[PDB]
């Protein structure tokens, strides 16, 4: 089928330095729409949360 | 964009469609030069059960200075983009954009953004012969924090303009 | 080159070196960009025990042509090298250089190579002072298979040249 | 200390078909000298292994 839900595990590092995030969202496939939650599963990022944006859908 | 089995084309499916609702899948792989020498990279990967999509996705950045905008937090927003894909054999998608935010300064933040979408069957004839295809993209975010995100995107495939 | 733990320095350890000593370590990550759109990114890293170490490299290439010089054999050699070094920080390696092979074609096949090293502890202050810092690279590659290899390097820090 | 040998795992892939090796070598720390020998722990590799040259050591 075409998607409705999604859920995204986004990790890496950041000038040396570990991150992870977990969430969900949702999304319409006829219109290229789509919507996202994430939270961090340690602490706040230690840099700008736009510099994930092209990397979330 | 990183989910753009949500992406329809002008006339039918998107490969990307296509390939989720065949089973048969893609994978992306990304390389970012930003303007202050830093880079990202990345690796995008899919599992699905039915209509709920499972994304494992390997962002990874380097060489961002600690007085710029990406490690202080200046940053406002990304600008709408316009998105070029061509397709250079029947299993790979080229995506290219520059890409640029708006800065508390005033500034812009500048990158250039290359992808390949690496598909395991080829796809169909009808969208190999529309070439290049061109996507707009809005986003949105909040955060309140730097701890959990609200994202919202919107986007629009076109291989044509008129006026 | 891969394993700088390997190299010395003009007048001393290399950053590298220092970082095995105290086993405070350093990261690695490239983007390669390749002249017929191709694009290579890896992650390098690496654990200590003794006077050993263990790499584990992460190597992703896309957008290979199907008929191009990798898929079809034909790089002959890498040419030798001068890798560009400078610090952006004191814990920061932006390492640079224009990468070619020769070919069966009679003609070279070139990448533009990024790296930063990524270093848990600063570098000791005589190693900032020395900048940029080249290093002349050469390998061999013996290969009556694409299975088995055999490969070997030699490198030379230098910063300067007289004549 | 300087080290005096080492193992490899390099792994990943190309145009999205996975390759994986391991090896080990030697090296002397005083002189930038290195060697390595590798193995496939699949069959042959499907691209010029040259590509891989840069990323060994």
């Amino acid at each position: 089928p075409l998607p409705k839900t999604h859920e995204l595990h986004i990790f890496g590092s950041f000038n040396g330095v570990k991150f992870d995030m977990v969430g969900e969202g949702t999304g319409n496939p006829n219109e290229g729409s789509e919507e996202l939650k994430l939270k961090s599963t340690n602490g706040p990022l230690k840099f700008s949360p736009y510099i994930l944006v092209p990397h979330l859908g | 964009y990183a989910f753009n089995q949500y992406l329809p084309f002008p006339d039918g499916m998107s490969p990307f469609q296509a390939a989720m609702q065949d089973e048969s899948g893609y994978q992306v792989h990304r390389t970012l030069q930003y303007e202050d020498g830093a880079f990202v990279t990345a690796n995008l990967r899919y599992t699905y059960e039915g209509s709920h999509i499972k994304g494992e996705f390997q962002v990874i950045g380097t060489g961002f200075p600690p007085d710029g905008p990406v490690m202080t937090n200046k940053l406002t927003a990304l600008d709408w983009s316009v998105v070029k894909f061509v397709y250079p054999n029947d299993k790979t998608i080229l995506s290219t954009f520059d890409k640029t935010y708006t800065t508390t300064d005033g500034k812009r933040y500048q990158c250039t953004f290359r992808e390949n979408n690496t598909f395991a069957k080829p796809m169909a004839a009808d969208i190999l012969q529309k070439q290049p295809m061109f996507i707009f993209h809005k986003t949105e975010l909040q955060h309140s924090n730097n701890a959990e995100l609200t994202f919202k995107e919107k986007q629009t495939a076109f291989s044509d303009m008129k006026s």
